[PDB]
């Protein structure tokens, strides 16, 4: 069953931006309803935990700028696994998240902190979301080769040979 | 494709050149007349 690749997949939510608008405060809230947000990530678990509790270079800059991002670490350091964190922000139109997974290897002999490993690239441009360059290059080259093949077969069709002259047109 | 066609065509042109070289380069009674002219001249003299 034909599936559109998620790298080119682009979601638009006019109702959400009309109701709430685009801001770093609710950029994760905007991302929550997208298909790219896995329901198995610990961010959703933290979300239900918060809901239950209520019912009952630029990395350091964005680190020190917002306190909710602080709360994100102090709620995310306890849970290791696939997590969604912000990468960088330039207002009022550009935001990009950092898709990384954490394995808090607390074993004896490792003086390093929890291991952070990239998984995917996500770019929020306007109200749209974008998600390999190797594929782009090979696709461009192969389409170029197809066009070249068509041109060369047409040119060879145009070619006419005679023994007494050689090849002419 | 290009190489096969070019080689065959070159061979054919070579054969024709050989044939052309073959074609080009290979370098390799009186008395009766007396009476004939005598009769001719006397006939003209009579007829002139």
């Amino acid at each position: 069953m034909n599936v559109t690749p998620l790298d080119e997949l682009q979601w638009k939510s006019p109702e959400w931006i009309q109701v709430f608008g685009l801001r770093t405060e609710n950029v994760l809230d905007y991302f929550a309803e997208s298909p790219f947000f896995d329901k198995t990530s610990n961010n959703q678990v933290i979300k239900m935990q918060r809901q239950f509790s209520q019912l009952n270079p630029a990395r350091r800059q964005i680190l020190f700028k917002y306190p909710m991002y602080m709360q994100l670490e102090e709620e995310l350091m306890k849970l290791d696994g696939t997590e969604y964190v912000l990468s960088s922000v330039r207002e009022p139109d550009f935001w990009v998240i950092r898709k990384q997974r954490r394995t808090n290897n607390s074993g004896v002999g490792s003086a390093k902190g929890p291991e952070i490993i990239p998984l995917q690239d996500y770019y929020i441009i306007g109200a749209n979301i974008y998600q390999t360059i190797f594929k782009i290059v090979q696709s461009r080259l192969m389409s170029t080769s197809y066009h070249l093949n068509s041109t060369l077969e047409s040119l060879y069709d145009l070619i006419e040979f005679q023994p007494s002259q050689g090849v002419h047109y | 494709t290009m190489q096969l066609i070019k080689n065959v065509q070159d061979l054919l042109i070579l054969t024709r050149s050989i044939k052309e070289k073959w074609l080009l380069n290979q370098i390799p009674d009186e008395k009766q007349i007396e009476e004939l002219l005598d009769n001719c001249i006397e006939t003209f003299v009579a007829e002139k």
